[PDB]
């Protein structure tokens, strides 16, 4: 050990309380001119902290405020340094700064249950995906229809080979009440194709936002559930004549307990619902889509889905 | 502690107690259930 | 010491202190070095792998506590009958009830002999009246437990819903209990609880399971956990044959709780639904931990 | 599709941030796949109808947790045993064991174990149970035959559309064309006759437009899914033949030379499943089986398939080439393969091994994180047959 | 069932016999009530005098019979009988050419 | 002393300073004799050969440490907290971090609870205040690790090239990760380092192998190690599936080390790469091997 | 003195001296008992 | 007989070979003077150079046979042969209708 | 690396030589299989000795015409000396096989 | 020194390490060996 070389030591920091390291501690022969400071930097190398100590003629005292040292974090690297007059830097210690405080976990974690969700689906590499889950009429009930006669994207709709109807829930649940859904979709037909939120984990019950249309029934419901493929109206219907690559925004507001569907870029809710008597709350915020034709042909279908977490 | 008494012997395997029907039984089973299937019923 | 308080409930319902205050008050005190008494014992399965072998689960193994007792008096006379009574207070097919009382409350474990005692010195226990007793009994539940939370909901109405409030402050799952009259729909929470034993921890998190329809008299027990079957009719009606491939999964996970729902649909007169919620912890004594 | 860029500009320009996302969601989908893996299975008990009707009734499950040991395995072609040892104190083992002295149930019990959410099913009639005594505690151990046992309970007699005990003629029934279509219809065929003969059985029974839609097939306990005649893409053909053989036996050359798999399902309509694709596949009831003839090797392939490779070029594509009257075949290796990855290789959450281009190559080396037990190799034998007897 | 009369006072051959039935019960949940009846089908009476390890003559009973329960040396010992009789008669029965 | 300092970092993010400066002001200290700490367990495999046997490899097992903790207060009810902290701070479905820094640097292990700790003395913990703690923790991964070196590559040519320098400063191989966006088809490295493990040694000097196409939003992860599939796409989509048969087969051997090319191709955008080179070490501390 | 040694060994059961030959002969006598008058004489 | 040459004179192959006749003797009380003459049938050469079992290469003779004494498996085994011959030669000679 | 090597034929024959060849064990290889015993990884081989030759020598009823012809009478029956006849009917077997 | 300790538990055999799996893994192989050959080929 033939050079000189620094002390492995360890520092101690609390929250709401001064950092101090007391003089009786950095003792030794100190020159006038001689500065000490104390540098803590991080896992990178990147400084988070400098610090000046009091030299004195035998003694180096530190004591800063609570709130300079608040910001350096538990494992922060600390390295002290002792500069005599007209003489480089020599490092006395360095090491970790540990914290003795009570320790918030929750504070710093955040719970996936206290998380904001924001889901995508597209359809068109012209498959399901595993992220939709078939209801009211059992697995391979729902498929992909390309539309390639008219310049439009594939949508997703029921099985025409096998039903007419059909339902699929989100394979995920939401983690609020209140709701967004924004779907773009095509009128290639008649039918009735229902935007479904609230819903419980086998969809019996849900609030829902129901388009028809046909040769005259043209119109916007508000529905609750009655299982997968079974809705009662709510309210009046509106009429809306929906065309194709049409964009509707149905949002679920929780603390106002309404449930609206606006078109385009409206402003104004182009259907409007409040007080349904639908159960709400955590076991209830599973969202889908439901499609129910006369015929054995596509009717409402959407090409892109999405949805988020409030309103 | 452990290195060096039964918690080696356990690494050891079965030079203490194990038994010998226990085992003559369980490898019988398994060759029943191997073969069991594809006797014939006659 | 004031910090820490042993007692027995024997099979016979027989108080006994075993160590802490007012201990050796009926006549038996607790020796020391006693074993496998804190620590809920766990093997933990290993598997072949890569670097050595790869962690493949935990079983938790039932307890087996050997210790050891002593019973003394200052005549052989009430020495012999403090021993018959110690001895009344164990069986081996019926459990005592074995508390331990600290800051951090009560928690009891019931345990059985799992073998014959072995009672006093070699000599005649009557020449010094004050014998040492060595009991080994076994925890078949190896959790302390304290004792479980019960709530109750009531509704005369025909369609209703209630939130049961429910949060695991033990270290270890626990396994709900329903008790449900009839008739009526019910529909109770199965939550996942982020628990992914069934590869669906996000799929299951909202998960509701519908009971069949109970008809009338047909009152039954839900109890989730693996050593009971799930539905019991009280009147022996196959209830869980009508419940098409369906069960309830999925236990309590330590630090979790919510406002779980229970619907009640189609009951003519209304009906009451218990949930029973155990407390279990693997040390007699800790502090809460979330 | 989040490009690099935007991965980036989400993250303001910090490639390190945006690496870390990349990270994050590859670390996700290996949990997604090793909470899969490592799933417990779902064991479920169901009985017949104590009322003599259709539809597998549900007894109930048994815990993972709850067992003592357990054993199931599948087998190409072949029948195997499940094994299910449980205490005897557990519920379902006591039903088990009142079972055959309860007179109000029916005496056949149906297992189902579901490994990744029912996406691989062992489904098996119950062969039999044991009380056995270990040190004086009690535990029952139950055997279970796997759904391929009907194949041999399932005969063939010569004429199957005729009563039996009438007129069986000719000797023997054969029938021949593409492989799976011939095994597939054999099986149809004697499923048809031990269900009744109720109907007239058109030409081609998976021509779906010949049979009429008023029929109802849902006490079928059993169902074969194939495709027609005409539409059947088997390479090669088959000829089978049976004097009352039973249809395993029958089958099972045909299914060792065409490399092909008898794969069954038991759709439960209880769990939401539905079956397409054969006569009645929609009225079916709960618990049914249904089989199908599968290319699971694709070796007798027009595009062949990979017969060998090397652990540092990969597999090695090879087409069969058949020999002066076919009865010889040999590889002859693609040296320039420009086969197409299938479609199901682009989608997302898709794991399968598809027959036209395998992937699945298991190294064992020093870190390996299988165990090799043993690989056997053995040259073959006789270089001339004879087979005969009388003309 | 496979029962073992260690020091029971139960007598093989005098207070049942071979072919026999008799009725017998297994301390299992759900089948403590039931007696299975079943005629008996084996008896073995075994001793062993060995320094060693000593039996003395004990019986041991099986009572009713099951192909699938057998052991399956003694299934393909039982198969290759009735193979090898079916073979003869077989070919006993060839008409010559 | 103040050359090592020994350090755990908890399930929950608690840290305790067990050996070394500033050791006990958590209240748990080390108690000495702690055993499969310092070299990673391997057995060596013998084959039957003419003069004896002959070596025919070496396969490393997982860490089985047995070591003995103190915890201590000046009044119980502190030491019930500390002992309870502690407890927390253990699992056996999730592992914590043990730390040991030295003028080598810091290097950790994860270790898990293997059994059940065995705690106190024979007489109640409460008397005393200052009790021991058998702990016998498991590290399925034995290797002591530092956080691995990491390099980025992005170009915005359709077609381009780069060389990672790499080196392995430790004693035992390590296994290189790799982080590659989509679109675009990859030639990474897969450098045998001299090493025979299949026989090709020099055959394999200069080895690549080409990632199959990734479409758009494929971005992968390549991990050699065989712990863990090869390639994983973020998207979901089973990239590996198109990779007919190929795999990564070597790893970074010690002592070995030089620029590995990476080369990306048909990329209209543009993409990037990143290397990730574990500091894989067989000791808690070691001087640099070259 | 019985309690705790050999004597206790004993209830142990095969775990001391016991060698796997004699075992393996006297399951193949026993299973050569039971098959060997069904066996045919061809 | 069943006999192990472990460093007896006799070389197998060389003083006796497969099919040849020899006598043998077995240190029984009432049959010491008596030497059971059967041709010799089967000879196998074995050896182990396992660290754990090692065993020099040493001979072990069995002379005469018996379908009595013979193991169930290879009883079997033999059985399976005859039958599958014995149904080959039936079918062929089936005669066709 | 017989199996997959491309130019070598798939047959081996083993002889053990006792005595400087007077006792000689010759035989095909059967198979052989790669065992792991505690990570420790050997071959086992197993050889047929050359009587088996004998069970895929098969005699027709006309060992001296061709098989899919015409075979006459229905069996083939030979008698003689014990030797002279058992090696008789194996060299016509040779014989038609070559 | 050698009489009565590990290498009279030498002359005892199979006492301590002696494992069940290659022993019975060994007389399958020796049986395998008898039967292998005279086994048909169908």
């Amino acid at each position: 050990m033939l050079s000189t070389g620094p002390i492995m030591e360890t520092l101690t920091l609390t929250v709401g309380s001064a950092f101090e390291i007391p003089g009786w501690k950095l003792r030794g022969e100190y020159p006038a001119g001689t500065t000490s400071h104390l540098v803590f930097t991080d896992a990178a190398g990147g400084t988070l902290g400098e610090f000046e100590g009091t030299v004195s003629a035998k003694e180096i005292h530190y004591l800063q405020a609570p709130d300079d040292v608040k910001n350096i974090p538990h494992g922060a690297n600390f390295q002290l340094f002792v500069t005599y007059p007209s003489m480089q830097p020599q490092c006395l210690y360095f090491g970790t700064a540990i914290r003795k405080e009570p320790r918030y976990p929750l504070s710093t974690v955040v719970s996936p249950e206290d998380s904001a969700v924001q889901y995508k689906a597209n359809f068109v590499g012209q498959y399901i995906g595993p992220m939709w889950k078939p209801m009211g009429n059992g697995w391979g009930s729902l498929g992909i229809h390309t539309h390639a006669l008219i310049s439009e994207a594939p949508s997703m709709g029921p099985n025409y080979s096998l039903f007419s109807s059909a339902a699929a829930r989100w394979l995920w649940s939401m983690n609020m009440d209140s709701v967004t859904i924004v779907v773009r979709v095509l009128n290639v037909g008649a039918g009735k194709f229902n935007v479904i939120v609230c819903a419980d984990y086998q969809m019996q019950t849900y609030l829902g936002i129901q388009f028809e249309t046909g040769i005259s029934n043209n119109k916007v419901h508000v529905i609750t559930g009655d299982g997968p493929l079974n809705w009662g109206y709510q309210g009046d219907a509106v009429n809306n004549t929906t065309a194709n690559g049409d964009v509707y925004t149905i949002k679920y507001n929780d603390l106002l307990d309404t449930i609206s569907c606006y078109k385009g870029t409206s402003l104004t809710p182009l259907i409007e619902a409040s007080g349904l008597d639908v159960p709400h709350g955590e076991g209830f915020r599973y969202t889908g889509l439901a499609w129910n034709t006369a015929l054995l042909s596509p009717g409402v279908e959407p090409t892109a889905w999405e949805a988020k977490d409030g309103v | 502690s452990s290195g060096g008494g039964p918690a080696v012997v356990n690494n050891y395997g079965d030079i203490h107690t194990a038994n010998y029907d226990e085992f003559y039984k369980g490898q019988q089973r398994r060759e029943a259930q191997q073969q069991a299937p594809i006797l014939p019923v006659r | 010491t004031d910090f820490l308080k042993i007692e027995l409930i024997g099979r016979d319902g027989s108080h006994w202190v075993l160590s802490g205050p007012g201990m050796g008050q009926q006549g038996v005190t607790l020796n020391p070095n006693l074993q496998q008494f804190y620590d809920a014992p766990v093997k933990t399965l290993y598997v072949p792998g890569p670097f050595g072998e790869e962690y493949a689960g935990k079983r938790v193994q039932r307890r087996e506590i050997v210790f050891s007792v002593q019973a003394y008096d200052e005549d052989p006379d009430t020495w012999s009958t403090v021993d018959s009574l110690w001895r009344w207070a164990w069986d081996y097919d019926e459990e005592s009830e074995l508390r331990v009382s600290t800051s951090d409350g009560t928690r009891f474990l019931k345990v059985r002999l799992m073998e014959e005692p072995k009672p006093y010195y070699e000599k005649d226990p009557h020449i010094t009246a004050d014998n040492p007793i060595v009991m080994t009994v076994t925890a078949t539940f190896p959790y302390w437990q304290d004792e479980p939370e019960e709530l109750i909901w009531t509704t005369l109405s025909t369609e209703d819903m209630t939130r049961f409030p429910v949060r695991n402050d033990g270290d270890v799952p626990v396994w709900l209990k329903w008790t449900l009259t009839a008739p009526g729909l019910w529909i109770l929470p199965d939550f996942s609880w982020g628990n992914d034993m069934y590869s669906r921890g996000r799929e299951d998190l909202g998960r509701t399971v519908a009971m069949p329809e109970l008809v009338a008299g047909e009152h039954v027990s839900v109890d989730s956990d693996p050593r009971v079957q799930t539905l019991i009719a009280v009147n022996g009606m196959p209830t869980q044959n009508r419940w098409k491939g369906n069960d309830l999964l999925y236990p309590l996970m330590p630090g979790k709780g919510a406002e779980i729902p229970v619907q009640l649909k189609n009951a003519p007169e209304g009906g009451a639904c218990k949930l029973t919620r155990p407390r279990w912890y693997s040390r007699p004594w800790s502090r809460p931990g979330v | 599709a989040n490009n690099w860029t935007d991965i980036l500009a989400a993250s303001d320009g910090d490639e390190w941030a945006a690496f870390k996302t990349i990270e994050a969601q590859a670390d996700e989908v290996r949990a997604g796949h090793q909470a899969l893996r490592r799933a417990k299975p779902l064991i479920r008990l169901w009985m017949n109808n104590p009322d003599g009707s259709e539809g597998l009734v549900y007894v109930g499950r048994v815990d993972y947790d709850d067992t003592i040991r357990g054993s199931f395995p599948f087998k190409n072609n072949t029948p195997s045993q499940g094994v299910l040892e449980l205490r005897d104190d557990n519920y379902l083992a006591v039903w088990l064991k009142q079972l055959p002295n309860n007179p109000e149930l029916k005496k056949n019990v149906v297992i189902t174990v579901d490994f990744y959410g029912g996406k691989k099913r062992w489904s098996g009639l119950l062969d039999k149970w044991t009380i056995k005594s270990k040190e004086h505690v009690k535990y029952l151990e139950v055997t279970f035959n796997d759904d391929l046992t009907m194949l041999q309970y399932l005969l063939c007699p010569p004429n199957p559309a005729l009563p039996i005990p009438v007129l069986q003629f000719p000797r023997i029934f054969g029938i021949a064309g593409p492989a799976k279509w011939a095994i597939s219809t054999l099986i149809f065929i004697n499923l048809f006759r031990v269900q009744g003969n109720l109907w007239t059985l058109p030409d081609d029974p998976f021509n779906l437009e010949s049979w009429d839609d008023i029929l109802d097939w849902s006490d079928w306990q059993c169902f074969v899914k194939s495709n027609s005649f005409l539409l059947d893409d088997s390479s090669v053909w088959t000829f089978l033949s049976s004097r009352m053989n039973p249809v395993d036996s029958i089958i099972a050359d045909a299914l060792d030379d065409a490399q092909l798999t008898i794969t069954y399902r038991r759709v439960l309509t209880d769990d939401g499943e539905t079956a397409e694709g054969f006569p009645g596949a929609h009225g079916i009831k709960n618990g049914a089986l249904v089989f199908e003839i599968v290319d699971n090797s694709n070796a007798t392939a027009l595009e062949g398939t990979f017969f060998s490779g090397t652990i540092v070029d990969g597999f090695a594509r090879s087409v069969l080439l058949y020999g002066g009257g076919f009865v010889e075949d040999t590889l002859s290796v693609v040296s320039d393969d420009q086969t197409l990855q299938p479609d199901e290789y682009y989608q997302s959450g898709w794991l399968a091994t598809m027959a036209k281009m395998p992937w699945l190559v298991v190294r064992d080396n020093e870190w390996t994180p299988i165990e090799s037990s043993d690989l056997s190799w053995g040259p073959a034998k006789n270089v001339s047959v004879i087979v005969g007897g009388d003309n | 069932h496979l029962m073992a009369l260690h020091d029971s006072w139960i007598i093989p051959g005098l207070h049942i016999d071979i072919g026999q039935r008799m009725g017998s019960t297994v301390n299992s949940k759900g089948v403590e009530n039931i007696v299975w009846v079943n005629q008996l089908e084996e008896m073995t009476a075994a001793w062993d005098n060995s320094a060693g390890q000593t039996m003395p003559l004990s019986w041991v009973l099986k009572a009713g019979k099951s192909d699938r329960a057998m052991s399956i040396g003694e299934r393909v010992a039982r198969l290759a009988k009735k193979m090898s009789e079916a073979l003869n008669n077989v070919g006993v029965h060839i008409v010559q050419s």
